[PDB]
């Protein structure tokens, strides 16, 4: 249900995404995609 | 998708939005219907005050969701 951000930023996270909000999703995807 | 914004008068605002819409963008849409200045709106959803630089997706506001407005 309340899929709160894994990083513990205090905001909600989209269950369709990787369990993270729109802000952390791109920030982490850049390092995961590059690596 | 449409969402509803209940005011404390009892009236309900219906908005046509996207999940990708910023909160600031929503408040501008409110100004477009009501004439209320965006910098005087405090939007609530799920017991949280909405942050201007965040988006609807950042709170999981989906279709048929109802928010509250404090003046
Ligand atoms: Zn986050």
């Amino acid at each position: 249900g309340p899929m709160l951000c894994s990083t513990g930023c205090g905001f909600y996270g989209n269950p369709r995404t990787n369990g993270m909000c729109s802000v952390c999703y791109k920030e982490h995807l850049q390092r995961q995609q590059n690596s | 998708m449409q969402i509803f914004v209940k005011t404390l008068t009892g009236k309900t605002i219906t908005l046509e939005v996207e999940s990708s819409d910023t909160i600031d963008n929503v408040k501008s849409k409110i100004q477009d219907k009501e004439g209320i200045p965006p910098d005087q709106q405090r939007l609530i959803f799920a017991g949280k005050q909405l942050e201007d630089g965040r988006t609807l997706s950042d709170y999981n506001i989906q279709k048929e969701s109802t928010l509250h407005l404090v003046l």
